[PDB]
DNA sequence: TGAATTTCGCGACACAAGGCCTGGATGTATATATCTGACACGTGCCTGGAGACTAGGGAGTAATCCCCTTGGCGGTTAAAACGCGGGGGACAGCGCGTACGTGCGTTTAAGCGGTGCTAGAGCTGTCTACGACCAATTGAGCGGCCTCGGCACCGGATTCTCAGGCCTGGCTCGCGATAGGGTC
DNA sequence: GACCCTATCGCGAGCCAGGCCTGAGAATCCGGTGCCGAGGCCGCTCAATTGGTCGTAGACAGCTCTAGCACCGCTTAAACGCACGTACGCGCTGTCCCCCGCGTTTTAACCGCCAAGGGGATTACTCCCTAGTCTCCAGGCACGTGTCAGATATATACATCCAGGCCTTGTGTCGCGAAATTCA
């Protein structure tokens, strides 16, 4: 009786929604905590300006989002749906930065 | 006050939403941390050339052309922030 | 046809077609279940001929409705399961006056059998 | 003391061809630039420029907008053999994807 | 040659036929079968059985059970005879 | 205080000539700077190497030419060999 | 519950098995239902048909015929009936 | 007669080649087909056997790389025979 | 003259890079790939050498070729 | 009276500085950029050559050949982050053959 | 018509007294300088470019190396060149 | 020989079961009000672009030499091409249980608002060490010759490696007997 | 307590796995033979060196002012945790077909030689294109201001699923025609 889909279909709709979408996908305060954190560990008492923050998060979502189409290809060379670890490893292996 | 263990702040939703854009349809659970990790190392490669032009001109604060020259260095040009 | 035809059945799966000249045997899921023949045998035997038998595999099923059609290996079939057997081990299914096809689950009970006798 | 005319106006250009020079030479490529150059290399920039913006103003007008924004510029150069070729390493910011589902996804 | 009857009582078992759905079992001669007792094909296939296959005796008894004739008589024995052959 | 030089108006005047009734953002407008300034980079990098290796140090039209002809792909090769000939042409004809 | 000499009689059709084949049915009771006229697995099938498969009435006179017990009285009987529902 | 099972032959190869630093492509055909890509885009071009040499080297290594991702695509789809589909993937991969 | 490079070649080029076993597609999209990897670089050898105005094809030239594709090669300068 | 001499190299800073200078790389030079740089290449070609020899003696050769080139480059971690891309004429490959294409 | 080769056989000797170098490996060799240096130079331009300065110092050389050499090769190449042009301030 | 009996087969009557026509609940694409802050337009200015004319070195053009590229012939094989036997490796189908998608209540911390301040980016002024430029030097480094030994190559042992036949054993299939259950 | 009927164990016979031993082929180690290229030597020359001058690039001092950082509070979007259903990857198996190893015939690659000339490298002469400088001027940048494109949200028309109601089709039946057989 409960209206339910079939596992997939929301995914679907995400995909539709996120693809036709622009925004960002990380929330900014923890991204600039954690840019902070790795920045400090080279130089201590470093200042950031907004616009290079957002610039990082810009430059790191469009690598992820690359990477993951790469890992989607290579987990759909293994007749699979399911993305797995081992698929991002080749796929950073093949690219080379690994 | 001191920064320590911000790499959880990458939330589980938001992997999943950044996969869900790329075309990923269904994700494992030991995806999360590989993600950390490499997204970890990639800041790493990138904040160590930013932090290094910054050094090079005698500042305390990472312009956004640091960073743009830093990705421009590693083959990932960046259009929008050149000014 | 000049041969008569004469059925028995007492499990979900009757012997539906016999070629008369041993190129295949028919059989049908004559139910609304889904059959499962792991295992099961099917003997042969073609008057004074002595006897020959057909292994399944050890997990088979035939769902409700479907048809699996055991190919003699000089018909020149081509497999495709579940629908489509082709016994390579055997050229022929036999011919003669008298052919009975019976078929004999995983105990070794005989639930099918269909007999082709010519006057 | 005759009237002055832009080289752009010689040439019939929208681009500038003597900021284009200066940058030459400013730019520490060369010890000479030749005169020609800059107005082959402002030729060069109009006709790429004009390139992409027809396709971002094509794309604009398929999805009923009447003003370009960098999805429309992210779609259009993707959208396009040449553009995408010679754009290959760039990311474009707030550009999102190329909405596209692998066949083998799609319910059989 | 076969009657189209004794054709679909051999093509299958008996199971619970009726008596009247044996080859030149009839109406009559079932409701009579029926009367003294046979009241199912395969009654009267216990009564042939225990008469060994018999042609002559089955028949006789057929006649003296029911009034059947030479002809009824044969049909009823090819059929119990093919049943027999095809599936006992 | 300091003038800071931009491709604003030129990508403006371009995109009125190709579409009179269309307008574009201002981060569009950043896009296509930054992009203009790259490709810019990309040819005179080309052609300075160019002509450093036939120990030239003269950048001439020839060089932009053949610089046009490597980094352009395909169809975007010709039409550029095209219109800068065409423009220089003009250029020296007047 | 049932016999391995049960089991075998009731997987395949009984053909032309003697009667000592039925499950409870020993040497000495095979002899005598063969001297009696009851001569082979059909034929105890075919009286066991007549009686319109009574259990009462099989049992006894299968006591009354071969001296059987209650235990092989009821394995016959178990056994033909089996037969019966699986085959007829 | 002695024989070798499927495999070994294939190992001895591997382990002999990858010992070896001697170009596996005869010289004649790849200068015959240089000559014959050049042709298409000028007549009368003429070519010093150092360049010939230098594109040869270069195809063979390009082909060498190439082939290892085309082996760990198939490695990794539980495969040890590799498919078009593998070299199809790694140069998509790859950027190509 | 595609075909010039034989079978056995791309065997062995494919031994040495640790294939095991080979299919038999693989042969022609091989020579495929390496005619499109051909094409991209002399078409770049042919416009260095058009541009110094020289009939011969140089070392050098295919050397800035490759360099220009992102594939340095050593040994050959120069 | 050789500036390589004065600080202590082996590669000629007078070489590495009219490089510079006729590159046009900047329209003008430091003077201790030469020295830095050819102390830099200095460093690194000795790098390469002791991996190389290292290499050499464990196949009894004693010449160096692109073959001990190419296995000392591609055997260190940092040497072949740096040269990743590089092609070298006659070097061969490392011997690397998978886990799962070894029998058993 | 200019090249290496003394310099690497004089470093190669320093390094390995007894191993000789074969001319392949030489030509090798300088084609490796070659592309080092071109590689350095460039950053270093760029480096000086981008804080609108018009003279290449130790310090862009020092920023380049660091920028292109990974991890220890860097510290190493940044230790020696200091000692470099320490000794050759010194004297 | 005719009448009675019986069986097989045919055509109208009644039936259930299936397929086609139509309307409501349902979510999805479609048209309109509003407002707002960003985009488009209009104007002062001042520095970068333009116009003229000169010197001087970079490059085009003509001539020459030799070199190395192309073209071609004769043989010797090493490599290539084709056919055959096969057994290994790809592929499809079928459980299966385990790990992930989906949904709902919980919380917690992100996002937005508003504020201060001061560290530091940015801009301006002084001048001083530092590097470009040019004449003379001369010796460090490049071009040509020789030579001899490290290495290529060939031949012969030495140990290793891969592969298969024969022997020993275990595991399974099937007939007869001693004991168990029931009857008397 | 004796007698009839049935049931699990003992042992003969056959098929499958693994270990011992030997042989073919190869990789390897060791020594002899020759060769041509790497290392050393000598002649030569032009680019690094030295000294000095001069114009300036940036380094220091100082000031302004701005935005990054730090803080707080409210709101609620989203992260979080739990349970449950199911679908999805992994393992296993059987089928087949197809490259691999091997052998035989084929062919053209390669080496060595010869022969010419296209053009690449070089040198010399001229000239004209452009860096440089001064002088002039207007094009685009900084600033302000208005208004409408699109985000936001609500109300409405249209496609889709599913059920109720009406029409068409296949089927079973029972009285009777057609034909054969036995007894009055």
């Amino acid at each position: 009786k409960p209206h339910r889909y079939r596992p997939g279909t929301v995914a679907l709709r995400e995909i539709r929604r996120y693809q036709k979408s622009t925004e960002l996908l990380i929330r900014k305060l923890p991204f600039q905590r954690l840019v902070r954190e790795i920045a400090q560990d080279f130089k201590t008492d470093l200042r950031f300006q907004s616009s290079a923050v957002m610039a990082l998060q810009e430059a790191c979502e469009a690598y992820l989002v690359g990477l993951f189409e790469d890992t989607n290809l290579c987990a759909i060379h293994a007749k699979r749906v399911t993305i797995m670890p081992k698929d991002i490893q080749l796929a950073r292996r093949i690219r080379g930065e690994r | 006050k001191v920064l320590r263990d911000n790499i959880q702040g990458i939330t589980k939703p938001a992997i999943r939403r950044l996969a869900r854009r790329g075309g990923v349809k269904r994700i494992s659970g030991l995806i999360y941390e590989e993600t950390r990790g490499v997204l970890k190392v990639f800041l790493e490669n990138v904040i160590r050339d930013a932090v290094t032009y910054t050094e090079h001109a005698k500042r305390k604060t990472v312009t956004a052309m640091d960073v743009v020259y830093a990705l421009k260095r590693q083959g990932r040009t960046l259009y929008g922030f050149g000014g | 046809s000049s041969f008569s035809q004469h059925a028995r059945t007492s499990g979900r799966v009757a012997v539906e077609e016999v070629d008369e000249e041993g190129k295949f045997v028919r059989l049908r899921n004559k139910s609304n279940e889904d059959q499962s023949m792991g295992n099961w045998q099917i003997k042969r035997q073609n008057g004074d001929d002595p006897l020959l038998t057909y292994r399944f595999p050890p997990k088979f099923t035939l769902k409700a409705g479907q048809v699996v059609t055991i190919w003699a290996a000089g018909a020149g079939a081509t497999h495709s399961p579940p629908t489509d057997l082709v016994w390579k081990a055997q050229n022929t299914w036999g011919c003669g006056n008298s052919l009975r096809t019976a078929l004999i689950n995983s105990t070794g009970e005989e639930v099918a059998m269909r007999k082709l006798v010519r006057s | 003391r005759a009237k002055a005319k832009t080289r752009s106006s010689r040439a019939g250009l929208q681009f500038p061809v003597g900021r284009v020079h200066r940058l030459l030479r400013k730019g520490n490529y060369s010890e000479r630039v030749g005169a020609g150059a800059p107005v082959y290399l402002a030729a060069v920039l109009e006709y790429l420029t004009a390139e992409i913006l027809e396709l971002a103003g094509n794309a604009a007008r398929d999805n009923k907008k009447t003003r370009i924004i960098p999805r429309h510029l992210q779609l259009a150069i993707r959208n396009d053999e040449e553009l995408n070729k010679l754009l290959g390493r760039v990311t474009i910011a707030q550009g999102g994807v190329l909405p596209n589902i692998q066949a083998v996804l799609l319910p059989k | 040659t076969t009657s189209q009857k004794h054709r679909d009582f051999v093509a299958e078992p008996m199971g619970e036929k009726p008596v009247g759905s044996l080859a030149g079992i009839g109406e009559v001669l079932g409701k009579k079968l029926e009367e003294r007792g046979f009241d199912k094909a395969y009654v009267v296939l216990g009564q042939f059985l225990v008469l060994k296959k018999d042609e002559d005796l089955f028949r006789e008894w057929l006649k003296d059970t029911c009034g059947a004739n030479a002809k009824q008589s044969r049909d009823c024995f090819g059929c119990l005879r093919e049943w027999c052959d095809a599936f006992l | 205080r300091s003038r800071k030089e931009s491709y604003s108006i030129y990508v403006y005047k371009v995109l009125k000539q190709v579409h009179p009734d269309t307008g574009i953002s201002s981060k569009a407008m950043g896009i296509m700077n930054s992009f203009v300034n790259d490709i810019f980079e990309r040819i005179a990098g080309e052609a300075s190497r160019l002509a450093h290796y036939n120990k030239r140090s003269t950048i001439t039209s020839r060089e932009i030419q053949t610089a046009v002809r490597l980094l352009l792909p395909g169809e975007l090769a010709k039409h550029a060999v095209s219109e800068g000939t065409k423009a220089v042409t003009k250029y020296t004809s007047a």
